[PDB]
DNA sequence: CACTGGCCGCCTGGAGAATCCCGGTGCCGAGGCCGCTCAATTGGTCGTAGACAGCTCTAGCACCGCTTAAACGCACGTACGCGCTGTCCCCCGCGTTTTAACCGCCAAGGGGATTACTCCCTAGTCTCCAGGCACGTGTCAGATATATACATCCTGTCATGTAAGTA
DNA sequence: TACTTACATGACAGGATGTATATATCTGACACGTGCCTGGAGACTAGGGAGTAATCCCCTTGGCGGTTAAAACGCGGGGGACAGCGCGTACGTGCGTTTAAGCGGTGCTAGAGCTGTCTACGACCAATTGAGCGGCCTCGGCACCGGGATTCTCCAGGCGGCCAGTG
């Protein structure tokens, strides 16, 4: 029920993929632990926001609503998820 | 027992229907047209509320919405979407 | 001799197959564990629709495509191919993070 | 003291006599392996190199002045 | 003794919900009043705009010879489509995927 | 005399006065503070208005506020102005 | 036998407005409905924001041994704070100017 | 009455003292006239709403509540000419 | 032999004046002469308040002064120290523009 | 191979210049006062929004057993950054000349703003009626699987330029 | 200094495999028929927000003379960009292994969500006022002008390495 180092879990290969998604011929080795810091502070934010979205909303469940709209106030607004 | 919950199926559908008559739609394309036009919808509403309380203004006309759609979509579209809105309150004017 | 291809024309082929392939690029659970690990230390006892996990899966992953988009733009500005962590600097910073 | 530096970059590029003439970078890396605190004496090995080409003891192999690839002469 | 009901979108000739934009409008909370032609307008707007991506995502389905139209498709309309991206800047299409975009100093030769 | 232009001039001048007494403002400084609290007012009550949507509730009340400025405030100055709005509603509930 | 007029600012202990911030809400066309307590604790943000702001603002004046606040004084508040600069990053403040920051690569050596 | 060239009417050194404030120690030749062009890029954005508001008033005098209203829609508020 | 500056200090010196002043950087008239032609571009003969260029003045230096934020920013990425428009075109599409 | 004097790269002091710092002085915006008015207040009333309690049900979490796809680690490799220097050229700095921006001063009038009148329209309510969504089902488009065919990428081979070995 | 020869390199063909192309299948995801009831809608009405007429004034536009600060242009020159080129590493890519993700199945439950209650809560209306705003007025903090130090910056001379000369 603990978790510990879960932000490893994101595997290089898989930020590999990410960036071959973005169009990346080469990636160098330091990219991937601050890619996932640089991630880690991007669910910070998101996830700190679908927090306060749940805990006013009094609910104990983080939903897909709470996610697509912590995205929209942040300019990084999602489709197909209800919105 | 459940409760309804509202989509913007039926008109999305009817729409692709009638410029392509062959051309079907999967489910997940429907929901991000759903979440599409729910944004546009939130945008042109926003800024129409937006023009009406800086002139003072508490009611929201098609000249209102005709601004903001003015403002937000760019170029072509913005002339194109003021004639077919011009044409639909044409219609609905004359009936 | 076994076959080998030089180095560069794997990384293109992996280009043009997810970005014609659409499919999510990061392993689902442990993505799911890290948000609940994040979670967990903000407000205590989180549980997670599937959905949001899949939600925060996509905002994800197209965050990170906009961000090594950036870096792209920024290693060939720099007359570079291979990123560095200043061009993830570079772009969060312009873009204002 | 010691003697200087022209002796070296001789023996440096007399050391290895590969295919190719030895970089500004190889040379200097052999000089301090030789020993030499070359930090402070960029502009010397700047000069040694272009003296040297220039009395013609010297023949660069592709590069331009001090940058790359110096091989020894034909005799 | 009472006439016969006929919506205001067979009035417009518009397939989207003149009724339902307005009662969107009226319960989004966005002015104390709003004049019966403002959804109309807005409608037909929603039914162009509607109209002009879906033109592009079932050409673009047809273009990979596929009779129904995908997430995918719906990124190919609309980053191909300069007015469509200035509108859809900052939106991000599920599992839509991105444009097939490679830089020119990426490939080879 | 002419209609009266609402602005926040003199609050902000007893606010300065009491932060610091020998300190003044310039006229530009003070229709920038107007700039400002109508600012963070327009988006304090904004993204509160939308919270007021988002779980179907007809009221805005001190907990949309508060969450509001979970969200848009950053850290220490979210938590601090949590503190002197919990201060203010429960003196003026003590009236 | 009507009671004495008191105001919310000074039984809140406040100097910002509750009545005003209180009929900006109902005027702004946020609700349709608001809460007693919300004008208070929105001028609280408002007063801890100003009062914050200011203090800094005043302290920056009696850097530059002015005792008077300019809008210098404000950009100068502003930009000094990175929280305050993550809260107004998109901002300008009129005839502020720019905060003095020059690149460690353009100083000469 | 009318206008041909004021382009040319933010001068390079203009130019010069506004990367000046913007901390730019050398400024390339080819800068001035695309900073020329992209200036009068952001005007075209900015203005064109601008009027879209001064009609929407019914108003022919461009005031600076307009300005200020056109420059906060696009994220680039200006704060000290509202009210 | 007069006295002369060395390249770049007496820009140096410029810089540090100029976040160090306050007042506006383009010339009044020349920028409402500018802003009426664009204006009339949309709408002939339009007037304008004062305060109205003053602040379209403000905004646009303002625009400028962020814009060659990112785009020093830009070129010191590049190992450069003199900004160009391949600077000016990537901060500008990192922005989002 | 050691001694040694002149020549170039570097250290240092000093002169001029831009700014900092110290005064004086006049001024015009900041603060303070006064009239006013309008917007906040208060108390009763009335309708109602959401908190609460409780029930139901459903999806989220845990557990488990296979079952490979992929994560991972290692090894060969090559290609990419990149440090350095040489070379060209481009933009800052400064001086002089030009010129229009600013000021400031004055005329005029365009429309912004205000007040008044008057009516167009729009929200509310009872009643009615029909369209879109849950629900269910059926059914072919596409994923998968399997079998062909070309593209292309690496590699092998031929021709050739060219540096090296040589008389 | 020319003759000869082997090696790097470009041109051309060929295999292998990854990707493109053709065909079966089956299935579940899309699409269509049903029930319905909820959301749209038509008539009427109370009433108000906004459209429109009039004015005024003031704030914007237009115009003229003077100053000079800002611009424009040329010379000069240094520094900045950048092309190239080995080097050295640092991922790219292939291959075998671990394993953990993924899939399929089962059970619990905790929380999501719907529904009756009602009570705190907030908006609304008549009357009243006192704090905030418009305007005026004064004056001293501050803008501007003038003079002396200081820091900064750049160059003149002066020292050390060093490179050439010599014995």
């Amino acid at each position: 029920k603990v978790l510990r180092d879960n932000i490893q879990g994101i595997t290089k290969p898989a930020i590999r993929r990410l960036a071959r998604r973005g169009g990346v011929k080469r990636i160098s080795g330091l990219i991937y632990e601050e890619t996932r810091g640089v991630l880690k502070v991007f669910l910070e934010n998101v996830i700190r926001d679908a927090v306060t979205y749940t805990e006013h909303a009094k609910r104990k469940t983080v939903t897909a609503m709470d996610v697509v709209y912590a995205l929209k106030r942040q300019g990084r607004t999602l489709y197909g998820f209800g919105g | 027992k459940r409760s309804r919950k509202e989509s913007y199926s039926v008109y999305v559908y009817k729409v692709l229907k009638q410029v392509h008559p062959d051309t079907g739609i999967s489910s997940k394309a429907m929901g991000i047209m759903n979440s599409f036009v729910n944004d546009i919808f939130e945008r042109i509403a926003g800024e129409a509320s937006r023009l009406a309380h800086y002139n003072k203004r508490s009611t929201i006309t098609s000249r209102e919405i005709q601004t903001a759609v003015r403002l937000l979509l760019p170029g072509e579209l913005a002339k194109h979407a003021v004639s077919e809105g011009t044409k639909a309150v044409t219609k609905y004017t004359s009936a | 001799k076994p076959h080998r291809y030089r180095p560069g024309t794997v990384a293109l082929r992996e280009i043009r197959r997810y970005q014609k392939s659409t499919e999510l690029l990061i392993r689902k659970l442990p993505f799911q564990r890290l948000v609940r690990e994040i979670a967990q230390d903000f407000k205590t006892d989180l549980r997670f629709q599937s959905s949001a996990v899949m939600a925060l899966q996509e905002a994800s992953e197209a965050y990170l495509v906009g961000l090594f988009e950036d870096t792209n733009l920024a290693a060939i500005h720099a007359k570079r191919v291979t990123i560095m962590p200043k061009d993830i600097q570079l772009a969060r910073r312009i873009r204002g993070e | 003291s010691g003697p200087p530096v022209s002796e070296l970059i001789t023996k440096a590029v007399a050391a290895s006599k590969e295919r190719s003439g030895v970089s500004l970078a190889a040379l200097k890396k052999a000089l301090a392996a030789a020993g030499y605190d070359v930090e402070k004496n960029n502009s010397r090995i700047k000069l040694g190199l272009k003296s040297l080409v220039s009395k013609g003891t010297l023949v660069q192999t592709k590069g331009t002045g001090a940058s790359g690839s110096f091989k020894l002469n034909k005799k | 003794a009472r006439a016969k009901a006929k919506t205001r979108s067979s009035r417009a000739g518009l397939q989207f919900p003149v009724g339902r934009v307005h009662r969107l409008l009226r319960k989004g909370n966005y002015s104390e009043r709003v004049g019966a032609g403002a959804p109309v307008y807005l409608a037909a707007v929603l039914e162009y705009l509607t109209a002009e991506i879906l033109e592009l995502a079932g050409n673009a389905a047809r273009d990979n010879k596929k009779t129904r139209i995908i997430p995918r498709h719906l990124q190919l309309a609309i980053r191909n489509d300069e007015e469509l991206n200035k509108l859809l800047g900052r939106v991000t299409i599920a599992q839509g995927g991105v444009l097939p975009n490679i830089q020119a100093v990426l490939l080879p030769k």
